């Protein structure tokens, strides 16, 4: 309230001072309770009449989900990348929007987020460690045995390919 | 009006009817037809007169006198009136209304009723003739199609692969093909027996052309039968040639593109859209010759008579 | 059962494995319910076989003696497998029933059906009583004395879970049933006598501050002048006011009565004297000069009535004010394990809802210490909605008996319905709810958004859009869709909370509650569903539906705006998921919920024949034509076809997945939403 009352009769000069240094706060510190009354600041000022605050020529949505990930609060961090997923879909996005919800005890929004991916994107697009985050194990399997078919011997997609058959339990392919 | 050798109509929302001259292109005469819209219009084989369907009513206003309101009227039906026909001798008009019935009525007399009525099921979207003026063909929302026969009484039934609508359908005048177009912007070509008249109508498919990737509203043969139009309502209008059956030419406005009318040599091309205007193409050049605006709604239907 | 059919070669077979299995462990409960249910399938084969062939002396004969080796095993097996469950018991109970009032006139069943009646305890008949009333006057002998003795015998214990429908049944139109209601209520008596009393009184003072003399009129002269005036109906016109000029007759008996007359009774009876004139000289005129009076009475009613917005008790019966300590419990709360709790008195002042209805907002003082609020509705039948409640109960209590659904919390959300008479009736209160209509106007009025944007658009696009033909009309909706946001509802309720981590859970909770709700409408038939009838909770986002008047595909085969849609599935509501879109919760919560429905579709067929099968409810389907048996049976296929799988082409048989991706379809389409009545809002 009191940020609130102060802000209002500020010049445009003075509020781009405080905006500096909040966002300075921001980057600096990992103090748990700086950034929680900073991201509880925001929040109020976004559920007002005022506006968000202008943060760094974005809102500062980029960052604030960046900053709630590490506080750990995932509700916040979903919301942000919900409104960046509006301004525009990359798949970049769609693999933080998987995690972000496997951290949060939802598996079936993550299903919906693949299924949306294979409707808008093709194939070309698609990466096999997506399966390995949904534990869908034969999937992951065959793409990467497609992948291993092409591609010469590269450890990455090996130690998957392990990863994959430790998970099913066959022990006689994954000793040979 | 009726002096020149080209008469042109439009018609739309705004509740008029409007007359152009072809070779430059302005108003000449308007015509009224309050309290509905315009589903299609027909200028009769004796080149005087022309007959607008609507809702519950057709209307008939003259072209040779231009001082006129309507002349003759037919009213007491249900639902709309998706078209109209004539015979070529000009005393039997075909209708495929939208209540599941096709009807036949007489113009010299006045008894206020059809003489011949055919139902069928679910509504009815297009009608067309025969060349011999024997048959008629009948295309209905559940995606069948219907042949009757006029003297025999007797009809039969046809259904393509998929159970959706037809949207239109018609037979280029030498009788050689007959083609149709449903919802999916696919398009059905059928051959024809070569002799009109006493004929086993041995419709077989040649072939069916993915024209579209939305919904198809209309498809015409040219009156040398050597092309076939098709619009759409993903703003194009694609000529086909018959010879071969592959793309000759596209027409583009990037409302839909609705009307579609040919010249008496296969030279031009008169298109309406909904955007409040028609526009006059060149069938080779494929580049806007002219344009007719001044009507303040869309424009759905759409009549050109280039005889005499 | 399986890879034969059923046939009369293989129906022994499975009968001796069946008997052999109950002989082997005679306390398996699974084991008598297979029986008896394959004995009963055996009956019903029989019959169609019969019809089936017969229809398209010595046949019925042989029938009597064929048929008579199928049911008494069926009944023993039923009365035994009730025996052992003492719990979920009702789909046997239901059965028990259906053979009873079907086949209890031979005697041999009647000796077995009075056998079992004995052994039974009496609690597993409390659940059924509203499917015995129906049945209290049956023209057959032999039925009525067995359910009057059973009546009866549910009388001397547990009476506080009778008195309500033998009420509401003591007063009808029909002599007999009125006849055997009060002879049953004095076999009562000399049990309580004072409790009868004080429930006829009580019912009889309710139903009247419900409707009261000047709207009764102010509804009687609209209908009664649309009868003549709109279709030249004189016999109809006397039909709707002989009634109401007797009625006044009986003689004012409370304030408000008399004002009424003092003000109007005059002029409406000299109205009377002119149709009496007409009635011998046969001048229309004469009606004419009644309508005149008629007209005069029904304007000034028409401006003093809008300005009621409370009603006193001492002005409308001070019976209820005199009342003090009642013995009756408080409607819709007996159960018969808890103690139970009694009405203290009532309030003095009831608060009436501004609306077309004009439902009364009443509110009672139990005995316990706490107020309960009810909604006191009428002109409305309120039957149809009790019979759905149990179906939600039978639904709910399946979808609890299932681990994957219970690690998601999936039920329905239910009220208390409880009818008076034909007309009237309470509704009890829910808390914390509101339509979407209202919420989708405060929005738009805050932030100052016309109400009819969208409809405006589209008449300033065309106007002439309810005679358009299909594909006229599909553009326009299209036109109206692509030039406006439709993320009403989901900013609405993002606003609407105070932070961020209750949000989720609250939009969790609404897609479930949506799915489940859809699959189980797509099922029951149910439709009607625009703005007005869905409402939505606010410390959670559960919906609630209302207004079950519906039901069976009514609604796709009227005449004017017939509906093409299973469930409503509109753009507001699927913004407000998840961004990705209905791939998510939704889908999912549909196979569930589908494949729990297809697993158990035995129950869901037991409830929905009684219900259909019910003789005083027919009427809502034969009015749909412009017998009934015909109908029914043509009903219940279609109910088993959903069921099934077989709801598209006979021919197949669809999975779920499939099933579901095809409904889906078909609700999402322009085409079936662009011809729907305007006041639906398809576009909201
Ligand atoms: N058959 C049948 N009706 C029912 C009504 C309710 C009910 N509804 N509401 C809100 C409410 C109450 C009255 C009105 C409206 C909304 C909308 C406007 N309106 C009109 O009459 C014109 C509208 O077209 C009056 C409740 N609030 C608390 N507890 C409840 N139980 C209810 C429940 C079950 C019902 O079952």
């Amino acid at each position: 309230a009191a940020f609130v009352s102060c802000w209002s009769e500020l010049n445009e000069d003075q509020q781009d001072e405080l905006i500096r240094s909040i966002e300075l706060a921001l980057t600096s510190q990992d103090i748990a309770e700086v950034t929680q009354t900073l991201l509880n600041l925001a929040e109020f000022m976004e559920h007002s009449d005022k506006g968000p605050l202008p943060l760094r020529d974005d809102n500062g949505i980029v960052l604030l989900g960046e900053r709630a990930a590490k506080c750990r609060a995932y509700a916040k961090a979903l919301h942000y990348k919900e409104l960046e997923f509006q301004k525009g879909p990359t798949p970049a996005i769609l693999e933080s929007l998987i995690s972000i919800n496997n951290k949060l005890q939802q598996p079936e929004a993550a299903a919906g987020v693949l299924e949306y991916a294979m409707k808008h994107f093709g194939e070309l697009e698609i990466q096999a460690t997506w399966y390995e985050k949904l534990h869908e194990w034969e999937d992951a399997l065959v793409a990467y045995d497609k992948k291993m078919d092409t591609n010469k011997d590269d450890p990455e997609l090996m130690l998957g390919r392990m990863r994959c058959l430790e998970a099913l339990g066959e022990w006689g392919q994954l000793h040979q | 009006v009726g002096s020149d050798p080209v008469i042109l109509a439009t018609a739309g929302y705004d509740h008029t009817v409007r007359f152009w001259q072809a070779h430059s292109g302005i108003c000449t005469r308007t015509v009224q037809h309050q309290d509905s819209q315009v589903n299609a219009l027909e200028v009769t084989p004796d080149r005087s007169m022309i007959a607008a369907a609507g809702y519950q009513h057709i209307r008939m206003y003259d072209l040779n006198s231009n001082n006129p309101n309507p002349i003759i009227s037919y009213d007491g039906v249900n639902k709309n009136i998706a078209s109209v026909g004539f015979h070529e001798d000009g005393r039997w008009m075909y209708t495929g209304g939208e209540d599941c019935t096709a009807r036949i009525w007489d113009l010299r007399s006045r008894n206020l009723q059809c003489q011949r009525i055919f139902q069928v099921n679910a509504p009815i979207n297009c009608v067309c003739l025969h060349p011999n003026q024997a048959e008629l063909i009948v295309g209905d929302q559940s995606g069948a199609i219907h042949i009757w026969d006029l003297k025999t009484d007797h009809n039969e039934q046809l259904i393509p692969e998929p159970e959706v609508s037809i949207t239109s359908a018609h037979i280029d005048p030498d009788a050689s093909y007959m083609a149709a177009v449903n919802s999916t912007g696919n398009c059905y070509v059928w051959n024809l027996t070569g002799g009109i008249g006493d004929e086993v109508t041995q419709l077989i498919p040649k072939t069916k052309i993915p024209a579209h990737t939305r919904y198809a509203l209309q498809c015409r043969f040219s009156p040398d039968s050597t092309l076939l139009a098709t619009c759409s309502a993903d703003q194009t209008c694609k000529i086909w040639r018959t010879s071969n059956f592959s793309l000759m030419t596209e027409l583009s406005i990037k409302g839909w593109m609705w009307g579609c009318a040919f010249s008496g040599d296969s030279q031009y091309i008169v298109t309406a859209s909904s955007d409040n205007l028609a526009r006059l193409w060149c069938v080779e050049t494929g580049e806007i010759k002219r344009e007719y605006g001044g009507h303040q709604k869309a424009v759905v239907c759409l009549a050109f008579n280039d005889s005499v | 059962l399986n890879l034969q059919g059923i046939n009369e070669s293989t129906i022994p077979k499975v009968l001796q494995y069946y008997s052999a299995a109950t002989e082997h462990d005679r306390s398996w409960y699974k084991a008598w319910h297979a029986w008896a249910v394959m004995n009963f399938e055996a009956v019903l084969h029989y019959k169609h076989q019969n019809q089936a062939r017969d229809e398209k002396k010595k046949v019925t004969e042989d029938l009597s003696k064929t048929l008579l080796m199928y049911t008494v095993p069926a009944v023993q097996g039923f009365f035994r497998s009730i025996s052992l469950s003492r719990g979920n018991n009702l789909q046997d109970t239901l059965r028990v029933l259906t053979l009873w009032f079907d086949y209890g006139h031979w005697p041999d069943v009647n000796e077995a059906l009075v056998e079992g009646v004995k052994a039974i305890q009496i609690d597993t008949w409390l659940q059924v009583i509203p499917q015995l009333i129906a049945r209290i006057d049956t023209p057959r002998p032999l039925v009525g004395r067995l359910i009057h003795q059973l009546l009866t015998d549910i009388g001397r214990y547990h009476p506080q879970a009778l008195i309500y429908p033998l009420t509401v049944a003591s007063k009808s139109t029909t002599t007999a049933r009125h006849n055997a209601a009060n002879k049953i209520l004095k076999n009562m008596c000399e049990h309580s006598n004072t409790l009868v009393q004080q429930a006829m009184m009580v019912s009889e003072e309710l139903i009247r501050v419900a409707i009261l003399w000047h709207e009764m009129w102010h509804e009687g002269l609209e209908e009664a002048s649309r009868l003549y005036f709109g279709e030249r109906n004189v016999k109809g016109m006397f039909e709707v006011l002989e009634p109401l000029h007797a009625m006044m007759e009986r003689g004012p008996q409370t304030l408000k009565e008399t004002s009424f007359n003092q003000a109007y009774g005059r002029d409406l009876m000299e109205a009377q004297e002119w149709c009496r004139k007409y009635m011998k000289s046969g001048n229309v005129k004469d009606l004419t000069q009644a309508w005149d009076l008629y007209y005069h009475v029904f304007r000034r009613i028409s401006k003093q009535l809008p300005q009621l917005t409370s009603l006193e008790l001492q002005y409308v019966s001070p019976k209820l004010l005199m009342c003090r300590d009642l013995e009756l419990a408080v409607p819709g709360t007996y159960d018969p394990n808890q103690p139970i709790i009694r009405i203290q008195s009532i309030a003095p002042s009831l608060q009436v809802i501004t609306s077309k209805q004009r439902p009364r907002k009443l509110t009672l003082m139990g005995s316990n210490g706490h107020e309960f609020v009810f909604l006191l509705k009428g002109h409305e039948d309120l039957r149809q909605d009790e019979r759905v409640m149990q179906l939600f109960g039978l639904v709910n209590t399946l979808l609890a008996n299932d681990p994957t659904s219970l690690r998601k919390n999936l039920s329905i959300q239910r009220y208390a319905v409880i009818p008076l008479s034909t007309n009237s009736g309470l509704i009890g209160w829910v808390p914390h709810c509101d339509t979407l209509h209202a919420l989708i106007r405060d929005y738009r009025e805050k932030k100052k958004i016309l109400l009819n944007i969208e409809h405006r658009i589209m008449l300033r696009m065309a106007p002439d859009y309810d005679h358009l033909t299909l594909m006229q009309k599909v553009e326009v909706f299209e036109h109206a869709v692509n030039n406006t946001a439709g993320d009403d509802l989901a900013k609405l309720l993002w606003l609407k909370s105070p932070s961020s981590e209750v949000w989720f859970d609250r939009r969790t909770n609404y897609t479930r509650s949506l799915a489940v709700m859809s699959m189980v409408g797509y099922i029951l038939g149910l439709g009607d569903r625009h703005p007005s009838n869905l409402m939505l909770d606010r410390l959670s986002g559960k919906i609630l539906h209302i207004d079950f008047g519906d039901c069976f595909e009514v609604a796709m085969t009227r005449e004017k705006f017939p509906e093409k849609i299973p469930f409503r599935l509109t753009r507001m509501l699927t913004n407000a998921m998840e961004v990705t879109g209905l791939d998510g919760n939704y889908r999912i919560t549909c196979h569930t919920v589908m494949e729990v429905l297809r697993e158990h579709k035995d129950s869901v067929m037991a409830v929905l024949e009684a219900f259909v099968y019910d003789p005083l409810l027919n009427w809502r389907l034969m009015d749909t034509n412009t017998a009934l048996n015909k109908k029914a049976i043509q009903i219940i296929n279609r109910v088993r076809d959903k069921l099934t799988g077989r709801d598209f082409s006979h021919d197949d048989t669809l999975d779920v997945p499939t099933q579901v991706e095809l409904l889906i379809k078909q609700a999402t389409s322009h085409e079936n939403l662009c011809q729907c009545y305007i006041g639906w809002c398809p576009f909201w």
